[PDB]
RNA sequence: AGUUUAAUGUUUAAAUAUUUAACUAGUGAUGGCACAGUUGUUCUAUAUGUACCUAUAAAAAAUAGUAAAAUUAUUUUAAUUAAAUUAAUAAAUAAUUAUUAAACUAAUUUUAUAUUAAUAUUAUGAAAAAUUUUUUUUUUUUUUAAUUUUU
RNA sequence: AAUUAUUAUUAUAAAUAUUAUUUUAAAAAUAUAAAAAUAAAUUAUAACAAUCUAAAUAAAUAAUAAAUUAAAAUAAAAAUUUUAAAAAAAAUUAAAAAAUUAAAAUAGGGCAAGUCCUACUCUCCUUUACAAAGAGAACGUUUAUAUGUAAUUGUACUAUAUUUAUUGAAAUAAUAAAAGG
RNA sequence: UUUUUUUUUUUUUUUUUUUUUUUUUUUUUUUUUU
RNA sequence: UUUUU
């Protein structure tokens, strides 16, 4: 539809798949407060 | 999920009202083995003063003693009552109203307009198969609403359902009776524990179901003939001791159309083909021509 | 002829001149009076005198039919008369209310030789269809003997605000 | 529209909506506010607050707006305040036969409106105004050319002007104002294409250079906006200033009413008239009787068949058409205006912008167009009076009613380009477009 | 909407004109303007109007600038911010213009199945109406509902009325705020979003399908049927439910799911006493006159009202899903009059 | 063992085959003869007339004037890229790209600049509100070359 | 019947000729076909059994842009995604399943116009006609005339009007083409 | 033109009824909204 | 023409 929020994927096991999604300027660029598993 | 109009007619009166307020001539289509089950709850309070054509179908099943009283005390009060055994149709109770306005309309104003005729009744007994009689034929013989006979659409033929809004049949043509349809109001299926044997007994609502089986319809077609005579007569009719002693016997020695898988020495017949015959003979009016209201001789 | 007679608001007769010359077809020159009815619109209702002109055959009752045409060609109707009377018809009528979600005409009144309908406080979709159209026609004409010119202009509107 | 008017010239440029709200601020002169007031007019409407000092300043414009919403103050008004500078400050010289400003006017019964309305303007002092329409001998009636004239204002149609000037009688030498009225329609081949040819001759005399630099004030002034009216006015005139209110423009008024009548029948179209002209109207100075109303033909063929048909029924009809003689067709104006005969069969000389007390506006054939449906309609509710048109529509154009009828219960501008009538527009939607008959079906059914 | 802003422009109210002076105002958000001028409205009162179009317009040039609560003002054109003061008229302005002892406060907290800080929901007891009908004396839920109030919220706020003969689950709001959102989760589902159960005495037609009758409501209780297929386009609504026998007594009952599509009244049990003519074990009220509790070997003693209708509204899927990521499902356990017959048939009786 | 239907078959033993499914009891009929396409039979199905009823056969052109599809040749030597729009009495040019040609002066660096005519070419499609990221589609081979830092 | 092919081409006559074409040593699905139970022939049965290999010989069919791939995860394009990118580590072979890949911008409601449909009062070119004239009209023919819808058609003094009266209708229930949910 | 007369279309001297919605109350009640 | 919400 419309597509937002994209997602730039550098390495695995190095960019931690929150950073994936940054480089978005939002609340993201955080810490994600409660991570799953 | 093709059900019909459900609730208490008892709320079904203040619109009732209004629709006698427009109307002219009250009918009505009754079965005369019950006099006052097939009624609507308002017949005492419905009008008190609209010409009431008030008729009892299939009369010659229904006892000729309760058929005076019934007959003058509609007669007392003015509102008129015809009983027809049906056999000759219909056609003799169109006569009816042919000759049951022309004694007592009021004149008309203007030279053609009509006798709005407001009909009510079960439909199951008489009311369906009189409209819808006189429904179909004024499709091809034509008097009124004006139009080729062409806008039928596909599937339909008769139309009492889904529109039932100022439809309504052209009896009659010169002195132009015509009728309305009352959307059906009666037998609300919310009835008594005993109307619904009462109902099922007249071949009305001749559903005999897990609802009401046989063998509770039988019990009281046999316990309301507790005068065994003239039924016996049925009974010993074949090949029965005259007195059954109760509804084991009777039941039972009725079982030479009746039977199921039984043993060359021991044999199990089966009591519900019995149960059906003595339930739908009773509703030809075979085994006796008896009524089974109590006809009040009070007012009420 | 007649049906553009019959659109122009004038009261018309049919005139079978020539009829002595015909072999006295009553009943075979009868069509003109079967003609008239069979599919014909609105011009029915009318009066299909017979004459002969050398003959005199009906010239005086001729001269009967056009001067009672003159008498309903101007007849107005007491605006209570009416509706007294349309209400009798709606009573009985077999329009289902999809053809015309119009309700009670209220208040047909007659402005000159032809009526008006005024529609029960629709302020709504107008007209009404042709079907439901002449069946107000064809009984107008019925009752109040209007047939000497069996055509009036039925003119509809809604009540305003 | 917004997604629009950009790819079209006069417009996707600034369109001047700075409301100035008050005469005061506006700085028009209190000899010309006492004048105002004098007729009735304290507040200023849309249109006027916007245009009157985007003309009081020297801003070629195009005024635009709705119906009756008071445009014949908003180009006059401000005119008349740049002439009393003009003779006053500048102390520019009348001259003979050189006309400050002319004005244009499609219409004779529209012209005289035009000069009175202009003629209560003797607050602004030394301006003499002169209308002149045919008349009899007319030619020997330049004779107020000879004489008196000398008329800053010249208000005329467009085909006489030019016949004052290709004789070498007129000499727009010094025309300061250049003012156009209903120009939707003047610059048109609708009426003589004689609007333009007229701008030339005057823009191509302030760019002549071996005479005084006399920049002509151009002021057209249009209800409608034709694409006939853009292109020669956005790519001949410079700077346009444009006031168009596009949230108030291409739609009849308000308080205005509808009514639309189906008519089957060819002769049933007029007991639906007599029994619309049952409501019983008469006035002091503005067998049946009927209200206010101006009831509009197809033709001036049947103007008079209707005229006849209602005045020998018993009405006290009055007529106006164009083949009428001079003074019937002057008597049978001051019959209607001025109290008298109450109702006026009238053919689209009516319809082209004129002003009065008319209250009801009967369609005896509903038009073919949008610009002869909201100029018939647009004569009866005029500045907020109330009033009702009715529409005796036909089979033949049942689709026109078919969208009227439903671009009124929504408020929709009439396509807000109008068309059908001076731009004929074979593009019915405007733009390089021939609607398709649309699909992506690809069955393609086989025997 | 077109005659919305019709009346808008032709009313003079009071029209309170805010101007927008050049030193404090312009500039700031206009729902600091409002907010600031008019104490009167709550903020969310004042967020409904600015937002919904009876909304305090501004006016600079020559027409309404209809405007989101964060749009600034302008460079003092006194741009005047009209706010409407007289809505009441052919406008409609809109939302925002005993005790209960113990035995009662206890016996409202064992009828809790699940609580957070969004909603409630509760077990009703087979026969406790919702709404007061003997408006000073029936016991219904409404007025136990400051019992509920746990953790002194506001009054949680009633969802949908299940009806008196209804066992089962009902749902409250918690929060006015919260009801808003919880309405898009009613009315008109196109999947199913709850379970009745119920024990229809007589096994219907195929134990799989979907029922869409047409109701039409008569005051009084006129209650009609399918009269058109299409619909009468007037006066009726249809009902939908996608009707499942999960087991059946061999010929004369049935435990039946139904998934009620739709919001219709008694559409549970309508349907049901049309599914077949079966309706459900003590439906006295449309079905129910088969025989007293349809005569089984069953409590029969008075029978003629002592069966409660076996009706339950078991399983309802909230939307607001639980610690793993399920949508949560309340499970109202059966009450004993359905555990009385699900036990005396030997059923597994899903709690 | 002759009569209006259901599965398998699915280039199948068949370019409709085997079994399933709905009623009539030959003193009146298997072809004799007969009918034919802007029309036969017609128990009136716009069903059937030799394995596609657009019947078949022959001869022909208006028949993509139709998002139709194709349209045969490397190494080259001039540019632009969305712009246009008025139905209709005496108002300087539609615009595009294209082919082919034409002329430097009041008008500055001792700068810079594709203007004109003739012909060829007019269908690449917005509805509402608001308002007075970026330059890339296109490279002769060898090198050369300035836009990088984590939470 | 395309054949050396599903086949007694049977109008007739008939009744004890052994009267001269059918491979294979396995297993599943299927296909035909098959002892027992909730007075009759039936069931369903998707249950034993029974028949249908392989290899050898013979050989067709539709299909085919090619790949350098192709396991598996994972984001990125008016987009619907064929690719590409990070991250992985994905082996041959035969057999059997069909989960995915290779066969239409559709189904259902609610609206409005259109074709189909009927119906004629007014529309156009019908021809087949009939009467009329013409011949002392036993008839054959050639002109002048309005009938049926026969039957096909179509019908929403410089100004300021004009280019449309010119067939009229019907939930015409189904089709078509649109929008709207 | 031709300029004269005292004017003149002047002549002239070469929402629902009627005679606000909905959330599956049992009349009158709830609660949300416009 | 007028009742009702
Ligand atoms: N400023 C004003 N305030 C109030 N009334 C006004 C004002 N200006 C004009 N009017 C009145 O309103 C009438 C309608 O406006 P007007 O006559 O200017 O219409 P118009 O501009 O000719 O109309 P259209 O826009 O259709 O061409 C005027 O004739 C006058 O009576």
């Amino acid at each position: 539809a419309a597509a937002a929020a994209a997602a730039a994927a550098a390495a695995a096991a190095a960019a931690a798949a929150a950073a994936a999604a940054a480089a978005a300027a939002a609340a993201a660029a955080a810490a994600a407060a409660a991570a799953a598993a | 999920g093709a059900a019909w109009y459900l609730g208490h007619m008892q709320s079904a009166a203040n619109m009732l009202a209004d629709k006698v307020k427009d109307a002219d001539f009250i009918l009505e289509i009754r079965d005369a083995r019950l006099p006052f089950t097939t009624e609507n709850p308002n017949i005492r309070k419905l009008t008190a003063g609209k010409p009431r054509l008030i008729i009892f179908n299939k009369a010659e099943l229904s006892n000729e003693d309760s058929n005076r009283a019934i007959q003058e005390y509609y007669e007392r009060n003015g509102a008129f009552a015809l009983f027809t055994s049906a056999r000759r149709c219909w056609r003799d109770v169109v006569e009816a109203v042919q000759r049951f306005t022309t004694h007592i309309l009021p004149p008309l104003p203007y030279k053609t307009v009509a006798h709005v005729g407001l009909v009510v009744g079960m439909p199951n007994v008489g009311k369906s198969t009189l409209i819808n009689s006189l429904r179909l034929a004024h499709e091809y013989q034509f008097h009124r609403e004006d139009f080729r006979r062409s806008r039928s659409p596909e599937t339909v033929s008769i139309t009492p359902g889904t529109t039932r809004g100022m439809k309504l049949v052209p009896l009659s043509k010169d002195p132009p009776v015509v009728l309305y349809d009352t959307p059906g109001l009666t037998l609300p299926g919310c009835f008594t524990k005993e109307s619904g044997l009462k109902l099922a007994a007249c071949g009305i609502i001749p559903t005999n179901d897990v609802s009401l089986p046989q063998g509770m319809v039988a019990r009281y077609i046999y316990d309301i003939l507790v005068a065994s005579g003239s039924s016996e007569h049925m009974a010993e009719c074949l090949h029965l001791p005259r007195v059954p002693i109760s509804f084991d016997d009777c039941v039972a020695m009725i079982c030479e159309r009746s039977g199921t898988s039984g043993q060359t020495e021991m044999g199990n017949l089966d009591p519900v083909r019995a149960h059906r015959f003595f339930v739908h003979d009773f509703i030809m009016g075979n085994l006796g021509k008896i009524t089974l209201d109590v006809l009040p001789r009070r007012l009420l | 002829i007649l049906h553009k007679v019959a659109q122009e608001g004038r009261p018309f007769v049919l005139c079978a001149n020539k009829w002595d010359a015909v072999l006295d077809q009553s009943a075979t020159a009868e069509a003109i009076d079967f003609k008239i009815k069979r599919q014909v619109q609105e011009v029915k209702y009318s009066n299909a005198v017979v004459v002969s002109a050398h003959t005199g055959m009906n010239l005086t009752l001729l001269m009967d039919q056009v001067l009672e045409l003159y008498d309903t060609w101007n007849k107005r109707v007491r605006r209570s008369e009416l509706t007294k009377f349309w209400r009798k018809l709606e009573k009985s009528v077999i329009i289902p209310y999809h053809v015309a979600r119009v309700g009670r005409i209220t208040q047909i009144s007659t402005r000159p030789p032809t009526f008006l309908l005024q529609l029960q406080t629709k302020k709504e979709e107008s007209q009404l269809p042709k079907a439901l159209q002449e069946m107000m026609k064809n009984a107008i004409t019925e009752e109040f003997g209007f047939r000497g010119v069996p055509l009036r202009l039925v003119q509809e509107v809604k009540d305003s605000n | 529209s917004p997604a629009r008017t950009a790819q079209s010239p006069l417009l996707a440029k600034p369109v001047k909506t700075k409301v100035v709200d008050n005469f005061a601020d506006m700085l028009v002169t209190p000899a010309l506010q006492e004048a105002l007031a004098d007729m009735g007019v304290s507040t200023p409407s849309p249109i006027q607050q916007t245009a009157i000092e985007a003309v009081l300043q020297r801003k070629n414009t195009v005024i635009a707006a709705p119906h009756g919403e008071g445009k014949t103050l908003a180009y006059l008004l401000p005119l008349y305040q740049n002439m009393e500078k003009d003779r006053d400050v500048y102390k520019i010289p009348l001259r003979e036969r050189r006309p400050r400003m002319i004005l244009l006017a499609p219409t004779k019964e529209l012209v005289e409106q035009l000069q009175t309305v202009c003629a209560r303007l003797d607050a602004a002092t030394g301006l003499t105004s002169v209308c002149f329409t045919s008349r009899k001998r007319s030619k020997y009636h330049l004779s107020r050319m000879l004489k008196n004239t000398m008329a800053d204002v010249l208000v005329m149609d467009p085909k006489l002007i030019l016949r004052l000037l290709r004789t070498r009688r007129l000499f727009i030498e010094d025309l300061r104002y250049f003012a156009v009225d209903e120009a939707d329609a003047m610059m048109s081949s609708l009426h003589d294409h004689d609007a333009v040819q007229l701008l030339m001759k005057v823009q191509k005399r302030n760019q002549f250079k071996y005479l005084w630099p006399v920049q002509t004030q151009y002021v057209f002034v249009t209800a409608y906006m034709t694409r006939k009216l853009e292109y020669i006015v956005g790519r001949k005139i410079s700077d346009p200033v444009t006031c168009m209110f596009r949230q108030l423009m291409h739609r009849p008024q308000a308080r205005l009413r509808h009514r639309f009548y189906a008519i089957r029948r060819e002769p049933e179209k007029f007991t639906v008239l007599m029994h619309l002209l049952r409501k019983n109207g008469h006035v002091p100075l503005p067998f049946a009787e009927g209200r206010r109303t101006i009831i509009f033909f197809r033709n001036i063929d049947a103007t008079t068949a209707v005229f006849h048909q209602l005045r020998s029924a018993g009405f006290a009809v009055s007529l106006l058409h164009a083949s009428l003689p001079y003074k019937v067709r002057k008597e049978m104006y001051a019959d209607f205006a001025s109290g008298r005969t109450n109702i006026l069969c009238a053919t689209d000389v009516a319809a082209r912008g004129l002003d009065l007390h008319v209250d009801m506006v009967i369609n005896f054939d509903v038009p073919t167009n949008a610009l002869a449906y909201l100029s018939r309609s647009g004569r009866t509710a005029r500045m907020g009076r109330e009033g009702q048109v009715l529409n005796l529509y036909n089979k033949h154009q049942g689709v026109i009613v078919s969208a009227i009828k439903a671009f009124l219960k929504d408020n929709l501008p009439m396509e807000g380009l109008t068309n059908r009538k001076a731009d004929m527009m074979q593009p019915r939607y405007a733009e390089w477009r021939t609607h398709k008959i649309n699909a992506l079906a690809r069955s393609y059914v086989s025997l | 909407l077109s005659l919305q802003a019709r009346e808008e422009l032709s009313r003079k109210s009071n029209e309170l004109q805010y101007h927008v002076v050049t030193q404090d105002w312009f500039g700031q958000r206009v729902d600091d303007f409002v907010t600031q001028h008019h104490p009167e409205w709550d903020y969310e009162t004042v967020k409904r109007l600015v937002q919904q179009g009876h909304i305090y317009r501004y006016r600079k040039n020559g027409k309404k600038r209809y405007t989101r609560l964060t749009d600034r003002l302008e460079f003092d054109e006194l741009v005047v911010v009209p706010t409407a003061s007289f809505w009441e008229r052919q406008l409609a302005p809109p939302s925002g213009v005993f005790h209960l002892s113990a035995k009662t406060r206890e016996m409202a907290q064992e009828m809790v199945l699940f609580k957070n800080e969004h909603v409630i929901v509760i077990n009703k007891p087979s026969g406790v109406p919702i709404m007061p009908t003997h408006d000073p004396l029936a016991m219904n839920i409404t007025d136990l509902l400051p019992a509920w109030r746990y953790t002194n919220t506001q009054t949680p706020v009633i969802c949908h009325n299940l009806d008196t003969e209804t066992s089962g689950c009902v749902v409250l709001a918690r929060s006015a705020n919260t009801h808003r959102m919880l309405g898009r989760m009613f009315v008109k589902r196109v999947v199913p979003n709850s379970v009745y159960w119920g024990f229809a005495v007589g096994k219907p037609p195929v134990n799989f399908g979907r029922i869409r009758m047409h109701f039409e409501v008569q005051k009084g209780q006129g209650g009609d049927v399918i009269v058109a297929r299409p619909t009468p386009t007037a006066d009726s609504k249809v009902g939908i439910a996608e009707f499942v026998v999960n087991a059946s007594a061999l010929e004369f009952g049935s435990f039946i799911s139904f998934y009620p599509l739709t919001t219709r009244r008694h559409q549970e049990r309508i349907m049901a006493a049309h599914a077949l003519r079966a309706p459900l074990l003590g439906d006295a009220k449309y079905g129910g006159e088969s025989a007293f509790p349809h005569s089984l070997s069953l409590f029969w003693d008075p029978a003629r009202k002592d069966v409660p209708l076996h009706l339950h509204h078991r399983k309802i899927q909230l939307p607001y899903k639980n610690g793993a990521g399920e949508f949560v499902c309340v499970t109202a356990p059966l009450p004993p009059h359905m555990e009385k017959t699900f036990k005396r048939l030997g059923w597994p009786v899903d709690a």
